[PDB]
């Protein structure tokens, strides 16, 4: 259609009146002194959050041009949420003070290029000063620490996730679901613990309990599904010689062959139970083959050859503990060797690594926790609905603080990381005065954060970085009890890799915007 | 122990060539059933129209040359899976 | 589409507005002399309502900001209907009072969250003092007294559902339905009443009645549907032998089969009736099971193996009186072993504890119901529809009321509980001093039940409000008679799971609605 074209400085008062009514609407959150945003919802209530990126997903304005501003800075809380999942309000409180700053230095004549460039060298320096400023975070307590102060200084979530990382280990996955009661709970699974259940009721060894137990059971994987008992047969003989109980992971084990089985179950002479094989093509195999390298066995298919019919003992899987119950089932000490473990725990690590999207990925990285170490999932407690998604949101980011924490390290929280940063980058310098004036606005955006929280604090936000400025180290301010101290010692922490990256994308995404002269939009 | 009546054999089938003949294995469908098995056990004859017993061409322990179809029945004896058949189904001896 | 925001003050008074106008609505019933809210139904007559939750859901209003206020504290009778089934209304009046003496320190500048935590710190404390504070009601005259007071003090109602509990016992389930007659009637059926009535009619024992009497019957269950005669012609053959009647509990019987069955029934050889398993599938097993363990008898099925040429005599089941008419099917003292049937309770309360769904949950508690105990079916009885869904919708809280009573106890009713409670927590102090102002205004706001019940009664509710203070232990207001006295004594009592679930949501939903400072909707 139709496009309206603004120019120079009209555009660029549009453009800026958008990026402060998303960035007002994101920083009322910031800090443990951070205000709740409702975002209206066409289907089902209101939602109250503390968290930047979905307040900041929420906006989108009237004015054309103002609403641009509004998405172009919006991609900044998008791009902070994507890479570290915590930091959105302090990328978005970053990126509207380089913008503020930069359209000032531009508005002074000064060519927007080169404050591009300058802010870029600014920030290159700057994550470059954050990685030397940072301490890796490996100690307990002080991921403690991290995931409390990133849940809003909300300690038991921290010590929560501070357990769970040290149950499931560097290799578990942990992830955050709703839960039935007000309490926060921890459910921490071990070995294989695939979401299939057993396919007849009647499998069930322990009645009281509904779950069927194997001591020492065999483990047969038939990567095709089967409806005659024909084919394992000699495999069925072989266990009923040897007596004790087998499980199957197969395709599909259904008709004649399932109820020739049950039955030979409740005869007595082999403990035997058989459930689905998990997930879809492509990817069943896979973690079948990791089931048969936990067990030491190996999968029965067509592709790989051998069928059923000459499968023996020696191609079954071992394991020392089987429990089938309706939802899920868990294999317990399954036995295979070490070192084949280890090397699937590589192959999968390399296909992680090569993996470009994230469902394949964390699908892999589930399988990784799932064959080695374990899976946690916390469920969040709370009274009402409300209350939930809230509560899920925190401990969320809390949990990705946590992560980022162990990846890249931490460094003092509330903006004093970037404080430091900036009091370090003070004789930095470009090729010309415009890209000086570019570094500059990027070292005074460095203490938007610590400003900004200490706006939400009621105090002068002035004086208080003044004085965060003039301290040495991990000096900085206690928000919560409006104090002064050191920022490790009151276990503030910021992990090292949320503030480098809303750093870094505010920067850029800043960068690009006070560069614009020109905006076109579709007319109103 | 089984022994067939009138013109039938009782034939155990031979092992399904597993390699091919470059040593190259086939499997599956490519080691496709084997036509050819050693004659267990030969009946008495065929029974002509004039009411006599005509013996059988084939002997026991001979590998010989079965077509399967309808003629061709499968059993088990002694656990293990033979081949039954008329004299007609049998195509020829392998000797040699 | 494009954005209304709102900040601070502002929104916080739209929000507050929007909740104003939904407490509103829903407070005018609270209490005895509460009245009644029309709502309009766009299909069919408007409904006359004295429950809060419905005139709570009912509300949405044209200002957007108001209308998130309003679904925001929607959520609170939503929850305490979906946890209790009552105190809608009283948990719908705490979340406001909450709210609007939350505000009020809000905009007195004391940290919003800190508030929060206040509030939630006081209402852990109140819900361990509830508890603390509550009595077991297990006697039927409490019973019949919370059923009342929880049915506008209706006294027949609340009679009605103690003489339905005492007849189910404790693991009997009662449901309520419209009725035909002006009056309310209770039907109590026991043993196992499944819904399906004769495959055929020629059934029939007794003309008179339509309904086939077998006396000591021997009872075939067959998993599979049958169509042919020559399955249980064995068992049919023995039973003839036997010469006792016998009953199918079938998927299916029809054609040759049924044909055959009936003419042997009219022939006075054998006294069969076939009727339809109850149920579809992975639901007509179970129940099918629990046939089999209250007659001591076997299902039929080809996954257990056995087939009906082979069931005999012993593998049918057995009872004292069989009756069948054309809805439903009665089995009296059905011939099981009792250490099964309890071990059958056990097993199906175990899968009541491990379903996370109503509907699922609710269809065992049937089943446990059915196969121990009774089943209670309270006709509401009305002379016209508005009154009968009124009544129906009393009742229900009445039964909602008087389960949590047995579930968790009983306390003073009016509000007096509350009161009390917050007598008890009048030294509890946070960890500053905006926390201690959230502990106090949750304290003023558990006060907010008895004053709007006394402003429902007409009175002065500070001055009625003082006196129940000023008073200890049950001692509160009559605002039926307008008195004082014992609530326990006077027959007033509330179940202390309603008044936990009302206070709890009320508090979490008011705690996370005055955090906001920044709401976004859309555009007019
Ligand atoms: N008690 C505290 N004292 C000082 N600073 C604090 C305190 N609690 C938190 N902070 C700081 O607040 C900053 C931002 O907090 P918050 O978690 O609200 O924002 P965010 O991480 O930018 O947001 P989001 O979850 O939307 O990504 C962090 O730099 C953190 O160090
Ligand atoms: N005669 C009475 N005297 C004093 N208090 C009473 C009397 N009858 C009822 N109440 C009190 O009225 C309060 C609320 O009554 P009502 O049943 O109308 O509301 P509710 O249970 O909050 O609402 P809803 O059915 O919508 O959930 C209860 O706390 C109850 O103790
Ligand atoms: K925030
Ligand atoms: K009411
Ligand atoms: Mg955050
Ligand atoms: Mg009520």
């Amino acid at each position: 259609a139709a496009k309206d074209v603004k120019f120079g400085n009209d555009a660029r008062v549009k453009m800026l009146r958008g990026v402060n009514v998303l960035a007002d609407a994101v920083k009322v959150t910031l800090g443990p002194k951070g205000r709740n945003v409702v975002l209206d919802k066409s289907f089902g209530a209101p939602t109250i959050t503390k968290d930047g990126v979905s307040v900041a997903r929420e906006i989108e304005l009237e004015d054309k041009f103002e609403n641009m501003g509004a998405q172009m800075v919006k991609e900044v809380a998008s791009k902070a949420n994507d890479a570290a999942g915590d930091g959105t309000t302090t990328a978005t409180v970053l990126a509207q003070a380089i913008i503020t700053e930069g359209l000032k230095a531009v508005a002074a004549g000064m060519n927007p290029m080169d404050l591009k460039r300058g802010i870029d060298k600014a920030v290159t320096a700057a994550v470059e000063e954050l990685k030397a400023l940072s301490v890796p975070c490996s100690d307990s307590k002080a991921i403690a620490q991290v995931g409390t102060i990133s849940a809003n200084s909300d300690e038991t979530v921290g010590k929560l996730i501070a357990e769970a990382m040290d149950k499931v280990g560097k290799e578990g996955v942990i992830t955050v679901e709703d839960g039935t009661g007000l309490q926060d709970e921890l459910d921490v699974v071990e070995g294989m613990q695939f979401d299939r259940g057993y396919l007849s009721p009647y499998f069930i060894n322990k009645p009281e309990t509904g779950a069927v137990e194997l001591e020492s059971p065999f483990i047969l994987l038939a990567d095709k599904k089967i409806s005659n008992i024909r084919e394992m047969l000699p495999v069925l003989e072989a266990v009923a010689k040897a007596g004790k109980p087998l499980l199957i992971i197969a395709e599909d084990v259904e008709g004649e062959a399932l109820a020739t089985l049950v039955v030979n179950t409740m005869r007595g002479i082999v403990k035997v139970a058989a459930v689905k094989a998990p997930g879809f093509g492509d990817r069943r195999k896979a973690m079948l083959q990791d089931i048969a390298t936990l067990t030491g066995g190996t999968v029965i298919s067509e592709e790989i050859g051998m069928e059923l019919e000459k499968a023996t003992l020696e191609d079954l899987g071992q394991a020392k503990r089987v429990v089938i119950n309706k939802d899920t089932t868990t294999i317990i000490d399954g036995v295979g060797e070490e070192a084949a473990i280890q090397g699937r725990v590589a192959q999968i690590r390399q296909q992680i690594e090569e993996a470009t999207s994230d469902y394949d990925r964390e699908k892999l990285q589930e399988r990784v926790a799932k064959l080695a170490g374990g899976v946690a999932v916390i469920k969040v407690g709370a009274a009402t609905e409300v209350e939930m998604k809230e509560k899920k949101a925190r401990v969320e980011d809390a949990l990705h603080a946590t992560r980022a924490a162990v990846e890249e390290g931490v460094v003092a929280g509330g903006g004093v990381a970037l404080i430091r940063v900036a009091s370090k980058l003070a004789d930095l310098r470009g090729q010309n005065e415009d890209q000086n004036v570019g570094i500059k606005v990027a070292l005074r955006a460095m203490e938007a954060p610590l400003r900004q929280i200490v706006l939400n604090c009621g105090e002068e936000p002035s004086v208080v970085a003044n004085t965060v400025k003039g301290g040495d180290g991990n000096y900085g301010y206690n928000a919560a009890t409006e104090e002064y101290g050191n920022m490790i010692d009151m276990g503030i922490l910021d992990p090292t890799k949320v503030t480098r990256s809303a750093l870094q994308y505010a920067a850029s995404v800043a960068g690009l915007m006070i560069t614009t002269e020109c905006m076109v939009t579709d007319l109103p | 122990n089984i022994r067939p009546l009138h013109d039938r054999v009782i034939v155990k089938r031979k092992e399904v060539e597993t390699k091919s003949a470059g040593g190259i294995v086939l499997t599956g469908s490519a080691a496709a059933k084997s036509t050819r098995g050693e004659v267990l056990a030969v009946g008495n004859g065929r029974i002509l129209e004039n009411g006599e017993v005509k013996p059988l061409d084939v002997k026991v322990g001979d590998i010989v040359i079965f077509n399967d179809g309808y003629g061709v029945k499968s059993e088990k004896i002694d656990n293990e899976e033979v081949l039954i058949m008329s004299e007609s189904d049998i195509l020829a001896i392998v000797e040699a």
